[PDB]
C-alpha cells in the first residue's frame, strides 16, 4: 500500500510489489507456447483481435537469422526489448562475424531489464518473452520476465490460461526431443489449444507460428501459411 | 601510436594438413639497435588460436592484454561457445580499423593462425584494417623474401604435412636472417592442431658463410 | 512511516529498507560454503519451480574470475548484476595492476558497491547475499560473505538463505581445517539434504562448485560423477 | 604523417541485360609492388536480387560491406521486406556521404534486378554520387574496360549496325575478353575472374583463370 | 523525490499560484515603502525596520539601492531575496550599457527582472522571491 | 499520488489507462479499407456558428499515399503527425521509395511510452499522448488502415471507429462491412454511421472525409463533393 | 559542366549538359543535372557531383515537409534560402556546389543562384559551371524577356552546345526544361553529336 | 534541474493542470475579437481602472510583428513570456522565408508552445488564452484563438476571459454581413459586445484596429467615447 | 569588388553602393542592392565575404526590428551601431567570425544625422564621410578635397557623382551602376541610380 507504488520500495515481507504488478501484465497477455526437439525450436502464439474486423495483433518477432521471439504483455515494451535484442545481435555479427550465442543474448536481457528495477522513478519492463534460437549448442527455448529473471526451458507457456498449456507440455515433454518438425509443431498447437474456451478453436486467423533449427533460419508463418500445420491435428 | 618505438620484424605463417604454423624472431629493435633480444612476439589466444605481431611491441602488449582478458571473460561463462580463429581475426580487423579511423593506429601487422572444426585458419590484419586469408602469409621483409618461397612450394603441392611446413618455415627464417638487417637468429615457432597451441623456442637456424671466400 | 527509504533512519537508528532486503535473502533456499585445508566448496539447494525447466537453469553459482567463485541467495536478477560488478572489478584490477585480484580486496570492493545502495532514496538495496571463494598457493583458501548492508567478513563455514541456522549447526560439526575438498563436497551435499524441507518444497537440484589445490586454483563446477556420488552419500546418510 | 589509406587494387564490372545482371571482378589483392593474395574477390551478395562490387582501399571495402549487411537487416526488421536494388543504391549514397569529410576510399558498382525483373546497374563515386547505368566498369582497370564496353555494348562510334538486345552469352563473352585484356596491361588485375550472374532463378557463379604475373 | 516535493510551481484548483500569494502576505507585513512622481523628479520614502539603539549605521541607506546612473529602487519583503534581485538588476543594466552604449530604459530593466521572477513561478520547483 | 510510470495491481500503467479514457472525449472518426481504397471520415463537432469549420482539421495528409484521422486531445496529435511526416520524408530521402502504412504507424507508435521523470532530458515528455489515430493509405500491400492508441499498440483493421461514439459505430461497421465492398459503398456507409451517432444533424460543413486509392493521391473532399454524397444519405 | 537558366515572359528556361569528370577522365555522359524538387520547382547542379545531389535532395525533403506543415507551395525565395542556410554552416570545409533554383510562385517566375561560397542572388539569367563563360556569351547576345517560346528553347540549346564545344569539362547531351505557371515540363534531350550535324 | 512531471492524467482522462490554467483564463479581463471585411478589431475590458496608474504600462493588446497582433486574457506575466517568444519567432520566419508570418503560422507556433508546456517535465502550463489577428499576404483578414491546452481555431468573432459565455452569445445573435459592412460598424460591434459585461461602462474598454497593410492603431479615450455616444444615443429609438 | 560611400550633411546622410555581384571574371548581377533597412531611419551597408555579409546583415536587421517590437520605439543610430559592433567583436575570436565591412547611416530625432564606419575587426568610427572597397582609395581624397560640414544635399549628390565618375575613369573594375539613398527627418528616400 505505502509499499506498492515504487520499484525502489521493499515491502516488509521482502517483496517488490511493482515487479509483481508488472508480471500481471504478462499473465493477461494472450497465450504463447515454446518447445524444442534435438534439432528445432518452435514458438506458437494466439493472436487476440480487438473486433471481428481487426487483423489480430502480431505476437512473433524476428530478432536474427538464428533467433525469434514471442511476446506477452505491453506491446511497446516488447518492441523496445526486441530492438535491443536486434542491436546486440547485429553488434556480434559486425564485431565477430558470427551469430550471438542465444544464452549470451538472454544474459544481456537480464542485465538490461534489471537496471530500472533498482532506480527511483523507473519501472520494470511489462513484458514476458519466449525466445527460440539455434546455435552451436543446439536449439533453445528461453523465457524472460519483468523481474529480469530468465529461464532455460524444455518447453514453456506464458499468458492467459497458460497453466493448461504447461500441464499439456509436462505431460508430453519426454516425447519432444525425438520429434520431427511436424510432430513438434502439432504438440505446440495442442498445448496452445488447451488455453481456449471449449467452444473455440485454432484457426488460420488467430494462430501464428515461428520455427528455427539446424536447417532453417527463423521463419514466421501467419494466415494462409499456417493451414498446413493445422490440418491433420487428426 | 604516431611514432613506433621498439618494433619487431617479420612474422610468417603457413597452413598444413591438420594445422597451422607461425614463426617470429625474438627481437625488439629500437631503430637499428637490437635492443631487447629475448621477447616473445607470439601469443596463444585460446586453445584453437594464436597470434604473431610485427611493428610496435608496446601496442602488441596492449592487444595481448585486451584479447587475453576477453578470452578470460568468455571462459567465465562456461557455456559451450568459444571464440573461433575467425572470430578473433574479425575482432582484430574491427579494432585496428577503428583505431585507424581515429587517426591513432595500433602500429602492428598481425598473423592469426588457428584450427577449428577440421579447418586450418590463417589470416592477416594490418594497422589500417586491411585483412584477408591465405594459405601462407609473411609480414614486413617476409613479404619480399619469404612469401615467394612459400608460394612456390604451395603451387607445386598445396597440401603440406606438418614436418614439411616446419622445414619450409626454417628455410624462410634463414633467408630473413641473411637479408633483413632487423632480424635476429633466435626465434619461436608456434603450432596449432587439434591438440591445441604449442610455442617452441628459443630456436636458431644453421647458416653458411662460404661465399665470404668467393670474392677475387 | 519510517521504512520507505534507505535515506531515512527510524527513531531507534535502523534502516528498515536494508532489513527488508535482508528478508528477501532469508526467504530464499539455502546456499553454503566451506573452507577447508586445500580450498573452498560451495553448495546450493536449487528449488525447481517447474519440471519444464532444463537442468542447470537459474544457476546460483558463478565464476567471477578464473580463481574466484560466487554463490548467491536472494533475488536472482540482483545477484546476477552483482556477479557482473564483481567480474568487472576483477577485470579492471588485472588491467591496472597486472595480476589476479586478491580475494579479500575483491570482497571489500564489491561490498562497498553494495553499501552505496543503502544511503539514498534514489536507489534500493540489493536483495541478495553472496559468498566469494578462492584458493592460491600464496594466499591459501579464502571464503567471504557479503550481505545487503555491505558488510563483508571471512569465514571457515557459512550459510545464507532460509535454513541458515540449521545449516550452520551441521557445518560446526566438521573439522574443516583438516579436511580436503574431495571429503568436504560429500559433507556439503549431506548438509543441503539435512536442511531441505522435503514436505514444504517438493523438488530441488543440488548445485556444487569448488576451488582448490585440486583444480589448480581455478573455480569450477564439481564434475557430474563426483556430484552424483555426493548426492547418493547424502541421501543414504538421511536413511 | 601516418596515412590512413592505401591502394589495394581491383577491377569491377557490371552489365544490365533485359532479364539479368552480371557483376564481375578480378581476385587479386595488392599493395605497393606486392601481392597480398590471389584469391580475394570484390563482389558480395546482398540479397537474392542484388550483388555489389567494391574495390579500392581494402580496409574500407571490408568495413562498408559490413555496414551494408547490418543496414539490410535493420531495414528488413523495421519494414518486413527485403530491400530492393534501387533502395540499396539510394541507401549507399547516404552511407558514403556520411563520410564526406573522411571518405570511404571505395569504388562501388551495384548489379541486380529491379522491381519489374529487368537488369539494373548503379555506379557510385567514393562520396556517394550515383546513377543508373546500362553497364559500368570501376576500379583499377576501369579506363581500359569502359571504352570497349561503350563501343561493343553501347554501339558507340559504329555505323551500319543493328542495335540488337544484349544476350547473356554475348555479355559473358565480352566480360571474359575485357578482363583478359586488362590483365595484359594493368599490373593490379590478374589471377582470376569471378562472375556472378543474377536472374529470377537466383545467383550463379563462374570463375575464369587470368595471368598470374 | 515525490513525497518531499512541495510543488511550488503548480496551479491550485481555482487557477492560483499559492506560493506567490503567500509571498505577497510576507510583503504586506514588511516596512511600508512609497513612491511619488513629480514634474521635476521622483522620490522613494521607506519605513526603517533597522531601529534598535545598538545598530551601527555604516551604509548610506537600509532599503534604497542605486541600480545604475539613472535609477534606484526600494524594496519590501525578505531582505536577502532583495539583495539577490538588486544585484541581478545591476548586472542587467550593465549588460545593456555594454551592448548598446546607452543606459537601459527604465521599463526594460523592470521587465527583464520580472521575466526572472515569472520563471520562478512556472518552472524549477523553487520558492519564489519574497 | 504516485509516479507516472507506476503499474496498477492489474498490470497496467495508470497514465496509459487514463490517456485511453481521454480518447472517449474526442469526436467520432471512422476508417474503412476496401480493395479500391481507404476512406476516413470524422465528425467535426462545431461548438459555435462563429467558429470557422475549415479551421477544424481532424484528417491530415501524412504523405501523398497516406492520410491520418485523429480523436482525443487534438493538440497532443500535432507532434505525432509531424513525426509521421518527417519519418516518411526521411525514408524517401534515404531509400528513394514510399514508406509503407504499417511502417509509418510503427515509427509513430515507438513514441508512446517515452514519458517519465528520472531517466531523460531536462524537460522530456511527462505523460502519454491523449490521442488515438487511424492511418489510411495505399502501399504495395494495397490499401490499408491501421489503428493506434496511447499504449503504443497498433494493428491493421478492415474498419474501425474511434472517439466518443465508437461503440455504437463499431457495431454498425460489423453489420455493413464486407471484403468485396466498393469504396463508394464504404463512403456512404461511413456517413450513414456518422449521421446516426452525431448529436448534430449531419451536413457538408460539420464533417470531413478523405480517401486514398491505388490510382490516386490523398484527397480531402470539397464542400461540393460532400454535398453530392450527402444526397443519398 | 555547363548549366543555364533565364526568366522570360513565358516562365523560366533551364538547361544543362550531362558530362561528369574525375580529373580528365570522363566518368559519365548521361548525368541528369536538373533535379525535380517538386512539380513547380527545379534545381540545377554544377561542382561536386555528390555535394550537389545530396544537398539538393535534402532541399527537396525540406520543401516537402514545408508544404505538409504550412498547406501551401514553398516560394522560390524560401526554397533558395533554405538551401543557402544549410550550406552556410559548411563554408571552408571544401563543399563545391553552384545551383540555380527555378520556379513560378505568387511573385511569378523565380530564379535564384545559390552556391557553397555562401552567395544567394535573384536574377534574370545565370549560367554556372566550368563552361558558363561560353554559355554567357551566346545566351547574352540572344536573350530578351520577350523571346517566343520556341526562340527561347533554341537559345538555351545553342548556348549549352557552344559551351560543350569550347569546354573540355562539358559534353554529352543538352537537357532542356521549361517552368510554366502550372508546372515544369521536360522539353528535350539532344545529344551534342546530333546537334553538331544540325548546326552545320 | 527540476524534472517533476507536473501535468499528468487523472482518472477519466482529465489534465488537471490544464483545467486549472483554464480557470485562470476565466478570471482574466474580457477580451473580444471581430474579423471584419477589410479590418480586424480587438477590444478588452478594464482591468482595474485606478487614477494613479500609468495607462501605457498595462495594455493587453500587443503587436507581434507589423502584420499580426494579439490580445490575451489570464495571467499577465505568463502572457508576456508567450508574447516575447512569438515576437522572436516572427523574426526567425522573416529571416528563413523572407515573408512575414501568416497569422495561422504564428498561431500554430503559439499553440504548440502552449501544448509543450502541458507535456514537459518541470513546468506548469501557461495560464492564458490569446486572440490573434491580422492579414495574410493576399489581403485575407484573420482571427484565431489559442487556449492553455494548445488547441487553436479560427473565428469570425470571439471573446475570452470573464463573461466570455454571454459575450459569445451576443456575438452569435449580432454578427452579420450588415454589422461588419463597414469599419465603424465593426468597431461598434466590439464596443457593444464589451458594453454588455463592462462594469462601469466604459470608461475602461481598450481598443485597437488593424487595417489591410496600415498597421496597428490603438484608439485613444477621446476616439472611443465618440463611438460610445454614437452607439448609446442610437439605442433610444 | 564592392564599393560603399556615405556623406553626412547637416540634417541628412547620403549613401551609395555599387550594384554588381561578381564571381571569378563575370558580373552575375548588375542590379544588386547592398543596403539593408534596419528601422525607419537606419540603413546598414554591408560588403565582404560571400555568405557572411547577408547572414550578418540580416541577423542585425532582425534583432533591430525585434527591439522595436518588444519596446515600441526604435534603437537610435548610435545604439544600433554599438549593437552591431558588439556582435562583430564578440564573434571575432569565436568559431564563427564574420568577414564583413560596413557603413551604418542614420537619422536620430535628437542627435541628427550620423554615419558610422566599421571594419571586419569591429573597430567603430563616426565620420562625416567614409567609404569601403578598393574604390575608397581613389575617392576619399576627392571627398577630403570638396566636403564641407554644411554641404547641401544637391551638392552632396554632385560630390558623390564626382567620386563615381572617378571610378569609371581610373578604377580597373567595371562598376557601372550605383544605388543611392538619403536618410533624414522623414526617413529613407530612394534616389535615382547613378549609371554609366
Ligand atoms: B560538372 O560541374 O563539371 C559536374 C556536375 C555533377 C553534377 C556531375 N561535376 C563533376 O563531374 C565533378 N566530378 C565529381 O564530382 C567526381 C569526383 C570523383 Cl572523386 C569521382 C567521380 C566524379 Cl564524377
Ligand atoms: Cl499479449
Ligand atoms: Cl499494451
Ligand atoms: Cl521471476
Ligand atoms: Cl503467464
Ligand atoms: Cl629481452
Ligand atoms: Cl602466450
Ligand atoms: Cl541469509
Ligand atoms: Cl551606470
Ligand atoms: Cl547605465
Ligand atoms: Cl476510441
Ligand atoms: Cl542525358
Ligand atoms: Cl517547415
Ligand atoms: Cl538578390
Ligand atoms: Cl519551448
Ligand atoms: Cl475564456
Ligand atoms: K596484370
Ligand atoms: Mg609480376
Ligand atoms: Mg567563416
Amino acid at each position: 500500500n505505502q509499499y506498492d507504488n515504487d520499484v525502489t520500495v521493499w515491502s516488509p515481507q521482502g517483496r517488490i510489489h511493482q515487479i509483481e504488478y508488472a508480471m500481471e501484465a504478462v499473465k493477461q497477455g494472450s497465450a504463447t507456447v515454446g518447445l524444442k526437439s534435438k534439432t528445432h525450436a518452435v514458438l506458437v502464439a494466439l493472436k487476440r483481435a480487438q473486433s471481428e474486423l481487426a487483423a489480430h495483433q502480431k505476437k512473433i518477432l524476428h530478432v536474427d537469422n538464428h533467433i525469434g521471439i514471442s511476446i506477452a504483455g505491453l506491446t511497446a515494451d516488447a518492441r523496445l526489448l526486441c530492438n535491443f535484442m536486434r542491436q546486440e545481435c547485429l553488434d556480434s555479427r559486425f564485431v565477430f562475424d558470427r551469430p550471438l550465442p542465444v544464452s549470451r543474448l538472454v544474459s544481456l536481457i537480464g542485465s538490461k531489464t534489471q537496471i530500472p528495477t533498482q532506480r527511483y522513478g523507473r519501472r520494470p519492463y511489462g513484458v514476458g518473452l519466449l525466445i527460440a534460437g539455434y546455435d552451436d549448442m543446439g536449439p533453445h527455448i528461453f523465457q524472460t520476465c519483468p523481474s529480469a529473471n530468465y529461464f532455460d526451458c524444455r518447453a514453456m507457456s506464458i499468458g492467459a490460461r497458460s497453466q493448461s498449456a504447461r500441464t499439456y507440455l509436462e505431460r508430453h515433454m519426454s516425447e519432444f526431443m525425438e520429434c520431427n518438425l511436424n510432430e513438434l509443431v502439432k504438440h505446440g498447437l495442442r498445448a496452445l489449444r488447451e488455453t481456449l474456451p471449449a467452444e473455440q478453436d485454432l484457426t488460420t486467423k488467430n494462430v501464428s507460428i515461428g520455427i528455427v533449427g539446424k536447417d532453417l533460419e527463423f521463419t514466421i508463418y501467419d494466415d494462409d501459411d499456417v493451414s498446413p500445420f493445422l490440418e491433420g491435428l487428426e | 601510436t604516431q611514432n613506433p618505438m621498439v618494433t619487431g620484424t617479420s612474422v610468417l605463417g603457413v597452413k598444413f594438413e591438420g594445422g597451422v604454423v607461425i614463426a617470429a624472431d625474438m627481437l625488439g629493435s629500437y631503430g637499428s639497435l637490437a635492443r631487447f633480444r629475448n621477447i616473445s612476439r607470439i601469443m596463444r589466444v585460446n586453445n584453437s588460436t594464436m597470434l604473431g605481431a610485427s611493428g610496435d611491441y608496446a601496442d602488441f602488449q596492449y592487444l595481448k592484454q585486451v584479447l587475453g582478458q576477453m578470452v578470460i571473460d568468455e571462459e567465465l561463462l562456461g557455456d559451450g561457445h568459444s571464440y573461433s580463429p575467425r572470430a578473433i581475426h574479425s575482432w582484430l580487423t574491427r579494432a585496428m580499423y577503428s583505431r585507424r579511423s581515429k587517426m591513432n593506429p595500433l602500429w602492428n601487422t598481425m598473423v592469426i593462425g588457428g584450427y577449428a572444426d577440421g579447418e586450418s585458419f590463417l589470416g592477416y590484419v594490418d594497422m589500417l584494417g586491411v585483412a584477408y586469408e591465405a594459405p601462407s602469409l609473411a609480414t614486413g621483409y617476409g613479404a619480399y623474401l619469404a612469401q615467394p618461397l612459400l608460394r612456390e612450394v604451395l603451387e607445386k603441392q598445396p597440401v603440406l604435412s606438418q614436418t614439411e611446413a616446419r622445414d619450409l618455415v626454417e628455410r624462410c627464417m634463414r633467408v630473413l636472417y641473411y637479408r633483413d638487417a632487423r632480424s635476429y637468429n633466435r626465434f619461436q615457432i608456434a603450432t596449432v592442431t587439434e591438440k591445441g597451441v604449442e610455442i617452441e623456442g628459443p630456436l636458431s637456424t644453421e647458416t653458411n658463410w662460404d661465399i665470404a671466400h668467393m670474392i677475387s | 512511516g519510517y521504512d520507505l527509504s534507505a535515506s531515512t533512519f527510524s527513531p531507534d537508528g535502523r534502516v528498515f529498507q536494508v532489513e527488508y532486503a535482508m528478508k528477501a535473502v532469508e526467504n530464499s533456499s539455502t546456499a553454503i560454503g566451506i573452507r577447508c585445508k586445500d580450498g573452498v566448496v560451495f553448495g546450493v539447494e536449487k528449488l525447481v519451480l517447474s519440471k519444464l525447466y532444463e537442468e542447470g537453469s537459474n544457476k546460483r553459482l558463478f565464476n567471477v574470475d578464473r580463481h574466484v567463485g560466487m554463490a548467491v541467495a536472494g533475488l536472482l536478477a540482483d545477484a546476477r548484476s552483482l556477479a557482473d560488478i564483481a567480474r568487472e572489478e576483477a577485470s579492471n584490477f588485472r588491467s591496472n595492476f597486472g595480476y589476479n585480484i586478491p580475494l579479500k580486496h575483491l570482497a571489500d570492493r564489491v561490498a562497498m558497491y553494495v553499501h552505496a545502495y543503502t544511503l539514498y532514496s534514489a536507489v534500493r538495496p540489493f536483495g541478495c547475499s553472496f559468498m566469494l571463494g578462492s584458493y592460491s598457493v600464496n594466499d591459501g583458501a579464502q571464503l567471504y560473505m557479503i550481505d545487503p548492508s555491505g558488510v563483508s567478513y571471512g569465514y571457515w563455514g557459512c550459510a545464507i538463505g532460509k535454513a541458515r541456522q540449521a545449516a550452520k549447526t551441521e557445518i560446526e560439526k566438521l573439522q574443516m581445517k583438516e579436511m580436503t575438498c574431495r571429503d568436504i563436497v560429500k559433507e556439503v551435499a549431506k548438509i543441503i539434504y539435512i536442511v531441505h524441507d522435503e514436505v514444504k518444497d517438493k523438488a530441488f537440484e543440488l548445485e556444487l562448485s569448488w576451488v582448490g589445490e585440486l583444480t589448480n586454483g581455478r573455480h569450477e563446477i564439481v564434475p557430474k560423477d563426483i556430484r552424483e556420488e555426493a548426492e547418493k552419500y547424502a541421501k543414504e546418510s538421511l536413511k | 604523417r601516418f596515412s590512413p589509406y592505401v591502394f589495394n587494387g581491383g577491377t569491377i564490372l557490371a552489365i544490365a541485360g533485359e532479364d539479368f545482371a552480371i557483376v564481375a571482378s578480378d581476385t587479386r589483392l595488392s599493395e605497393g609492388f606486392s601481392i597480398h593474395t590471389r584469391d580475394s574477390p570484390k563482389c558480395y551478395k546482398l540479397t537474392d536480387k542484388t550483388v555489389i562490387g567494391c574495390s579500392g582501399f581494402h580496409g574500407d571495402c571490408l568495413t562498408l560491406t559490413k555496414i551494408i549487411e547490418a543496414r539490410l537487416k535493420m531495414y528488413k526488421h523495421s519494414n518486413n521486406k527485403a530491400m530492393t536494388t534501387g533502395a540499396i543504391a539510394a541507401m549507399l549514397s547516404t552511407i558514403l556521404y556520411s563520410r564526406r569529410f573522411f571518405p570511404y576510399y571505395v569504388y562501388n558498382i551495384i548489379g541486380g534486378l529491379d522491381e519489374e525483373g529487368k537488369g539494373a546497374v548503379y555506379s557510385f563515386d567514393p562520396v556517394g554520387s550515383y546513377q543508373r547505368d546500362s553497364f559500368k566498369a570501376g576500379g583499377s582497370a576501369s579506363a581500359m574496360l569502359q571504352p570497349l564496353l561503350d563501343n561493343q555494348v553501347g554501339f558507340k562510334n559504329m555505323q551500319n549496325v543493328e542495335h540488337v538486345p544484349l544476350s547473356l552469352d554475348r555479355a559473358m563473352r565480352l566480360v571474359k575478353d575485357v578482363f583478359i585484356s586488362a590483365a595484359e596491361r594493368d599490373v593490379y588485375t590478374g589471377d582470376a575472374l569471378r562472375i556472378c550472374i543474377v536472374t529470377k532463378e537466383g545467383i550463379r557463379e563462374e570463375t575464369v583463370s587470368l595471368r598470374k604475373d | 523525490s515525490r513525497r518531499y516535493d512541495s510543488r511550488t510551481t503548480i496551479f491550485s484548483p481555482e487557477g492560483r499560484l499559492y506560493q506567490v500569494e503567500y509571498a505577497m502576505e510576507a510583503i504586506g507585513h514588511a516596512g511600508t515603502c512609497l513612491g511619488i512622481l513629480a514634474n521635476d523628479g521622483v522620490l522613494l520614502a521607506a519605513e526603517r525596520r533597522n531601529i534598535h539603539k545598538l545598530l551601527d549605521e555604516v551604509f548610506f541607506s537600509e532599503k534604497i539601492y542605486k541600480l545604475n546612473e539613472d535609477m534606484a529602487c526600494s524594496v519590501a519583503g525578505i531582505t536577502s531575496d532583495a539583495n539577490v534581485l538588486t544585484n541581478e538588476l545591476r548586472l542587467i543594466a550593465q549588460r545593456y550599457l555594454l551592448q548598446y552604449q546607452e543606459p537601459i530604459p527604465c521599463e526594460q530593466l523592470v521587465t527583464a527582472l520580472c521575466d526572472i521572477k515569472q520563471a520562478y513561478t512556472q518552472f524549477g520547483g523553487k520558492r519564489p522571491f519574497g | 499520488d504516485r509516479g507516472v510510470n507506476t503499474f496498477s495491481p492489474e498490470g497496467r500503467l495508470f497514465q496509459v489507462e487514463y490517456a485511453i479514457e481521454a480518447i472517449k472525449l474526442g469526436s467520432t472518426a471512422i476508417g474503412i479499407q476496401t480493395s479500391e481504397g481507404v476512406c476516413l471520415a470524422v465528425e467535426k463537432r462545431i461548438t459555435s456558428p462563429l467558429m470557422e469549420p475549415s479551421s477544424i482539421e481532424k484528417i491530415v495528409e501524412i504523405d501523398a499515399h497516406i492520410g491520418c484521422a485523429m480523436s482525443g486531445l487534438i493538440a497532443d496529435a500535432k507532434t505525432l503527425i509531424d513525426k509521421a511526416r518527417v519519418e516518411t520524408q526521411n525514408h524517401w530521402f534515404t531509400y528513394n521509395e514510399t514508406m509503407t502504412v504499417e511502417s509509418v504507424t510503427q515509427a509513430v507508435s515507438n513514441l508512446a511510452l517515452q514519458f517519465g521523470e528520472e531517466d531523460a532530458d531536462p524537460g522530456a515528455m511527462s505523460r502519454p499522448f491523449g490521442v488515438a489515430l487511424l492511418f489510411g493509405g495505399v502501399d504495395e500491400k494495397g490499401p490499408q488502415l491501421f489503428h493506434m492508441d496511447p499504449s503504443g499498440t497498433f494493428v491493421q483493421c478492415d474498419a474501425r471507429a474511434i472517439g466518443s461514439a465508437s461503440e455504437g459505430a463499431q457495431s454498425s461497421l460489423q453489420e455493413v462491412y464486407h471484403k468485396s465492398m466498393t469504396l463508394k459503398e464504404a463512403i456512404k456507409s461511413s456517413l450513414i454511421i456518422l449521421k446516426q451517432v452525431m448529436e448534430e444533424k449531419l451536413n457538408a460543413t460539420n464533417i470531413e472525409l478523405a480517401t486514398v486509392q491505388p490510382g490516386q493521391n490523398f484527397h480531402m473532399f470539397t464542400k461540393e463533393e460532400l454535398e453530392e454524397v450527402i444526397k443519398d444519405i | 559542366t555547363t548549366t543555364l537558366a533565364f526568366k522570360f515572359r513565358h516562365g523560366v528556361i533551364v538547361a544543362a549538359d550531362s558530362r561528369a569528370t574525375a580529373g580528365a577522365y570522363i566518368a559519365s555522359q548521361t548525368v541528369k543535372k536538373v533535379i525535380e524538387i517538386n512539380p513547380y520547382l527545379l534545381g540545377t547542379m554544377a561542382g561536386g557531383a555528390a555535394d550537389c545531389s545530396f544537398w539538393e535532395r535534402l532541399l527537396a525533403r525540406q520543401c516537402r515537409i514545408y508544404e505538409l506543415r504550412n498547406k501551401e507551395r514553398i516560394s522560390v525565395a524560401a526554397a533558395s534560402k533554405l538551401l543557402a542556410n544549410m550550406v552556410y554552416q559548411y563554408k571552408g570545409m571544401g563543399l563545391s556546389m553552384g545551383t540555380m533554383i527555378c520556379g513560378w510562385d505568387k511573385r511569378g517566375p523565380g530564379l535564384y543562384y545559390v552556391d557553397s561560397e555562401g552567395n544567394r542572388i535573384s536574377g534574370a539569367t545565370f549560367s554556372v559551371g566550368s563552361g558558363s563563360v561560353y554559355a554567357y556569351g551566346v545566351m547574352d547576345r540572344g536573350y530578351s524577356y520577350d523571346l517566343e517560346v520556341e526562340q527561347a528553347y533554341d537559345l538555351a540549346r545553342r548556348a549549352i552546345y557552344q559551351a560543350t564545344y569550347r569546354d573540355a569539362y562539358s559534353g554529352g547531351a543538352v537537357n532542356l526544361y521549361h517552368v510554366r505557371e502550372d508546372g515544369w515540363i521536360r522539353v528535350s534531350s539532344d545529344n551534342v553529336a546530333d546537334l553538331h550535324e544540325k548546326y552545320s | 534541474s527540476y524534472d517533476r512531471a507536473i501535468t499528468v492524467f487523472s482518472p477519466d482522462g482529465h489534465l488537471f493542470q490544464v483545467e486549472y490554467a483554464q480557470e485562470a483564463v476565466k478570471k482574466g479581463s474580457t477580451a473580444v475579437g471581430v474579423r471584419g471585411r477589410d479590418i480586424v478589431v480587438l477590444g478588452v475590458e478594464k482591468k482595474s481602472v485606478a487614477k494613479l496608474q500609468d495607462e501605457r504600462t498595462v495594455r493587453k493588446i500587443c503587436a507581434l510583428d507589423d502584420n499580426v497582433c494579439m490580445a490575451f486574457a489570464g495571467l499577465t506575466a505568463d502572457a508576456r513570456i508567450v508574447i516575447n517568444r512569438a515576437r522572436v519567432e516572427c523574426q526567425s520566419h522573416r529571416l528563413t522565408v523572407e515573408d512575414p508570418v501568416t497569422v495561422e503560422y504564428i498561431t500554430r507556433y503559439i499553440a504548440s508552445l502552449k501544448q509543450r508546456y502541458t507535456q514537459s517535465n518541470g513546468r506548469r502550463p501557461f495560464g492564458i488564452s490569446a486572440l490573434i489577428v491580422g492579414f495574410d499576404f493576399d489581403g485575407t483578414p484573420r482571427l484565431y484563438q489559442t487556449d492553455p491546452s494548445g488547441t487553436y481555431h479560427a473565428w469570425k468573432a470571439n471573446a475570452i476571459g470573464r463573461g466570455a459565455k454571454s459575450v459569445r452569445e451576443f456575438l452569435e445573435k449580432n454578427y452579420t454581413d450588415e454589422a461588419i459592412e463597414t469599419d465603424d460598424l465593426t468597431i461598434k460591434l466590439v464596443i457593444k459586445a464589451l458594453l454588455e459585461v463592462v462594469q462601469s461602462g466604459g470608461k475602461n474598454i481598450e481598443l485597437a484596429v488593424m487595417r489591410r497593410d496600415q498597421s496597428l492603431k490603438i484608439l485613444n479615450p477621446e476616439e472611443i467615447e465618440k463611438y460610445v455616444a454614437e452607439i448609446e444615443k442610437e439605442k433610444e429609438e | 569588388m564592392e564599393y560603399l560611400i556615405g556623406i553626412q550633411g547637416p540634417d541628412y546622410v547620403l549613401v551609395a553602393s555599387d550594384r554588381v555581384a561578381a564571381s571569378n571574371i563575370v558580373q552575375m548581377k548588375d542590379d544588386h542592392d547592398k543596403m539593408f533597412k534596419m528601422s525607419e531611419k537606419i540603413l546598414l551597408l554591408c560588403v565582404g565575404e560571400a555568405g557572411d555579409t547577408v547572414q550578418f546583415a540580416e541577423y542585425i536587421q532582425k534583432n533591430v526590428q525585434l527591439y522595436k517590437m518588444r519596446n515600441g520605439y526604435e534603437l537610435s543610430p548610435t545604439a544600433a551601431a554599438n549593437f552591431t559592433r558588439r556582435n562583430l567583436a564578440d564573434c571575432l575570436r569565436s568559431r564563427t567570425p564574420y568577414h564583413v565591412n560596413l557603413l551604418l547611416a542614420g537619422y536620430d530625432e535628437h542627435e541628427g544625422p550620423a554615419l558610422y564606419y566599421m571594419d571586419y575587426l569591429a573597430a567603430l568610427a563616426k565620420a562625416p564621410f567614409a567609404a569601403h572597397g578598393y574604390g575608397a582609395f581613389l575617392t576619399l581624397s576627392i571627398l577630403d578635397r570638396y566636403y564641407t560640414p554644411t554641404i547641401s544635399r544637391e551638392r552632396a549628390v554632385e560630390l558623390l557623382r564626382k567620386c563615381l565618375e572617378e571610378l569609371q575613369k581610373r578604377f580597373i573594375l567595371n562598376l557601372p551602376t550605383f544605388s543611392v539613398r538619403i536618410i533624414d527627418k522623414n526617413g529613407i528616400h530612394d534616389l535615382d541610380n547613378i549609371s554609366f
